RNA sequence: GCUCAACGGAUAAAAGGUACUCCGGGGAUAACAGGCUGAUACCGCCCAAGAGUUCAUAUCGACGGCGGUGUUUGGCACCUCGAUGUCGGCUCAUCACAUCCUGGGGCUGAAGUAGGUCCCAAGGGUAUGGCUGUUCGCCAUUUAAAGUGGUACGCGAGCUGGGUUUAGAACGUCGUGAGACAGUUCGGUCCCUAUCUGCCGUGGGCGCUGGAGAACUGAGGGGGGCUGCUCCUAGUACGAGAGGACCGGAGUGGACGCAUCACUGGUGUUCGGGUUGUCAUGCCAAUGGCACUGCCCGGUAGCUAAAUGCGGAAGAGAUAAGUGCUGAAAGCAUCUAAGCACGAAACUUGCCCCGAGAUGAGUUCUCCCUGACCCUUUAAGGGUCCUGAAGGAACGUUGAAGACGACGACGUUGAUAGGCCGGGUGUGUAAGCGCAGCGAUGCGUUGAGCUAACCGGUACUAAUGAACCGUGAGGCUUAACCU
RNA sequence: AAUUCCUUGUCGGGUAAGUUCCGACCUGCACGAAUGGCGUAAUGAUGGCCAGGCUGUCUCCACCCGAGACUCAGUGAAAU
RNA sequence: ACACAGGUGGUCAGGUAGAGAAUACCAAGGCGCUUGAGAGAACUCGGGUGAAGGAACUAGGCAAAAUGGUGCCGUAACUUC
RNA sequence: GCUCGCCGGAAGACCAAGGGUUCCUGUCCAACGUUAAUCGGGGCAGGGUGAGUCGACCCCUAAGGCGAGGCCGAAAGGCG
RNA sequence: AGGACCGAACCGACUAAUGUUGAAAAAUUAGCGGAUGACUUGUGGCUGGGGGUGAAAGGCCAAUCAAACCGGGAGAUAGCU
């Protein structure tokens, strides 16, 4: 559960550092989304030379909330940061290279099964 | 906040129509100094369901 | 659309300003230099139009 | 709304109403029956028939909550002491409410609150 | 002897400012709003020069012509000046159809995909921010779409007061000036306890023709109706390829609404622990008061959403636009005229809720009452002595019911509360006793001790004998049966 | 520009987006040197702009604590 | 104009904590402020807490939230030093 | 009477100023007191304020005020 | 040493909610500024209305000020309601 204005983390090689969320995608006045979902953001921190730089406007896709995805026992998985991976913006898939940190089971897809082959651990 | 016209008194006596008093239906008798109190109260001498409840 | 003059009901309760742009291009003219609005509209029709021969003009 | 729940603020903050079931429970012990408000034993209900289930059972330990919302230990030494062993075997319900008229400057309905066993 | 020329000539003789202002009056007269009007505006229509290779009429339309709307700007000065508070926002709206998305078509300069325009269609849906008093607009990024208008350009006895529109102050500017500026910039009191109407709830009265208790029927009314995306059909039809469908089907979303606390959380000042300063309990040890609940840490029930289940239909009828079928008038033709079919989120239903004060007061089902007499203006008559039913209210205990009322449960036979026992629950290993350590403190008893609303039990207390209310077979009229 | 109508002038900065602000540009509608000019540390319940922190401002409101409202007694107005 | 949340000068300075005549809790001392008593709806007045987010709100971070002491370290532009 | 709560560089003590019986007893509850009131700063009736040293008066004098004469001014008067 | 510094009393009144038939004919609650001086406050004294006074705003002069109050001219005058 995401809104806009929202500073989040990075979870990949891409570069920035902070980023911001300027626009919940995907449905007609969705006014909120977690994992599993893409996002319009833009890049307020990144790295010195990276394959981003500060203000890019781009699409990403949300790995790490610290509000909670349930599972169908009834157990919810929260984290500790909120990061996300950054996607293309009109391939729309993940444009760095090494996953940072744990992921979950909700981020798997045919758009997604190209993530959870590089991430470090999932949940 | 504040009428228009004077209103009559026969709507004043429609206003107080709901607004009037009711008494008791049926005193209690007591059992033993055989006198009225009200209904699961005690008596003004001090007895309830018969007996002295309270020595005054 | 209304101006933002001195006034108020007589200039903000009124369409007195005027706005006219050109459709293949795109270029805007707006007047609100009198209080009649056709001092205005056919007064920005003649700065559009005084745009409007410097268009071939500028190009050229 | 109040679904399922228990207890009357009694136009009181709940600082008063600690304070007020002090000296009222205090007293009660003493003359073994006082004049109160009937909500003021109807809500004692709630109150007083569990400030007898205060007066249960002498320990060393258990001569302090009726310290604590007392702030007196001469009626601390009238319970275990002397009605402890009074009601040694009721189980429950040990007192009595008189719905005794009504209070004169205001109209206010009062009751009789009392022992069981007051003789 | 007078441009006494404002020329029937107020004086020989006379300019301003006033937002520091004031009186007298005016809707006889301005500014908003209403009104009429429709010039202007907007929206259509007629003609067809032409463009569109040719081809006016796919798409457009010169020159002109005819209307509609009240919606722009206006005109008019009829209402209102012993007051009709205005910009924008916020909160709530509701209506129109000249339809933005969705629906149905027709034609196409419509292969498909994608459009174009026109017609039907108002059920439902119909962004967030940056800029700026904003409106508007620009922009960013959405969306299925970001409709347009009516509403005192809806809504201040609902809010806001940024803008405009007081007095302070300044610049630019103008005036000799006091001062002024549709020039700016800084600062600048938004009152009202609701009689009525209206609306949202909730009662009382009487009525429905013996009384009471129920179940309903359902006249009528309300709610509800949105949509993406993925996959299948299928790379199928089409097309040279690129590209890419109809129809039908499945899945998952968004948004909304209802329900809910099992979960996930919040709250939980009445459960518990920690801790500060102080005060008191003779004093230690213990507690307790006060310090925003002193400050925290947590947590039961309840209430709650961000927590989870539904919900939009399918179906039927009648249709709109539209497509037809037979078929004359009109030896042909011809959807119409006779007949006749199909046809949409609109309609009526289907979905839920309300509902016999539905005075047109309906229906069915069950219980109660089978006493005596007087009167005269002799009857739907009045009165008197017996009788008091069914049941009802009242009273008490009460509720996950509630402003009050009402509603529901229960009143000793009784579990209605409260208390009590059991249990769980949650703070988190009490007190006192030991033990070690100079001590602070640690260890032994120790999930111990405590435990709000909760689960199981318990009559332990409090739910009184009565009395009250309501009565005593129920009008007339025919009718039909039965005797 | 507290002065600029046009005008949201143009360019640069800043922001995803900036009718504001900060730099320039001089085309000063209608600056200008004691009704002073330009600059200025310190100062300011002074004007505007941007950040960090912070949080029910907001999304999007929930729950308790009290004071009234409502019930009953005693008293008892108001403008119109 | 009220037994009116206003205004009114001088003198007096107990304990603990505390820089303090701050504040807290108190002593001496003095009071519980002239309607009560219920109920525990909206609704305002005050308050407290808040998931995830952190100015998006708005004319405007208005108010709220937050910061806060004593030592010590350390401290830029600029300066009229 | 018993607790409880609050104030405590005061919600304690003390004066001036100002008030002018409110003070102390007895009595009364109509009115007065935002309810009752058996109570009262209410009514009624009684009491109650003692100074060579405290204060005033008194002896000084300031700001100032007046003013013999005096000066000035229609008059009233102005100044001193 | 300071029209120095933080900050009580004191003095002021900048913001916000209140309140607007009020507790109050301008106040409270929260904050805020000054707080050794161009300070603050007693007791008096003086300046009088076309006059006073004014770190100046048409400010203030007994709840009233672009000409104070009270009395008189005076039954001002009113082509106005
Ligand atoms: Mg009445
Ligand atoms: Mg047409």
């Amino acid at each position: 559960m995401i809104q806009e204005q929202t500073m989040l983390n990075v979870a990949d090689n891409s570069g920035a550092r902070r980023v911001m969320c300027i626009k919940v995608l995907g449905g007609s006045h969705r006014r909120y989304a977690g994992v599993g979902d893409i996002i319009k953001i833009t890049i307020k921190e990144a790295i010195p030379r990276g394959k981003v730089k500060k203000g890019d406007v781009l699409k990403a896709v949300v790995v790490r909330t610290k509000k909670g995805v349930r599972r169908p026992d009834g157990s919810v998985i929260r984290f500790d940061g909120n990061a996300c991976v950054l996607l293309n913006n009109n391939s729309e898939q993940p444009i760095g290279t090494r996953i940072f940190g744990p992921v979950t089971r909700e981020l798997r897809s045919e758009k997604f099964m190209k993530i959870i082959s590089l991430a470090p651990e999932v949940l | 906040a504040v009428q228009q016209n004077k209103p009559t008194r026969s709507k004043r006596g429609m206003r107080r129509s709901h607004d009037a008093l009711t008494a008791v239906t049926s005193l209690s008798v007591d059992k033993t100094s055989g006198e009225k109190h009200l209904r699961h109260h005690i008596t003004a001498d001090g007895y309830y369901r018969g007996r002295k409840v309270i020595a005054k | 659309y209304r101006t933002s003059g001195a006034g108020g009901q007589h200039v903000n309760r009124t369409e007195s300003a005027v706005r006219i742009t050109h459709i293949p291009t795109g270029i805007v003219t707006q007047c609100q230099n009198d209080r009649s609005q056709h001092k205005n509209k056919d007064q920005a029709m003649k700065q559009m139009k005084a745009k409007l021969y410097e268009l071939e003009m500028q190009k050229k | 709304m109040r679904h399922r729940k228990s207890g009357r603020q009694l136009n009181r903050n709940s600082s008063h109403r600690q304070a007020m079931f002090r000296n009222m429970a205090g007293s009660l012990v003493r003359h073994e029956i006082i004049k109160t408000t009937l909500p003021k034993a109807k809500e004692l209900r709630r109150v007083v028939e569990p400030l007898i289930t205060l007066a249960k059972t002498d320990s060393v330990a258990n001569r302090r909550l009726a310290f604590a919302r007392t702030r007196d230990n001469e009626i601390v030494a009238k319970l275990f002491n002397e009605l402890g062993p009074r009601f040694a075997s009721r189980a429950g319900g040990y007192t009595r409410i008189l719905k005794c008229g009504f209070r004169a400057g205001d109209n206010a309905p009062m009751a009789y609150i009392e022992l069981v066993d007051r003789s």
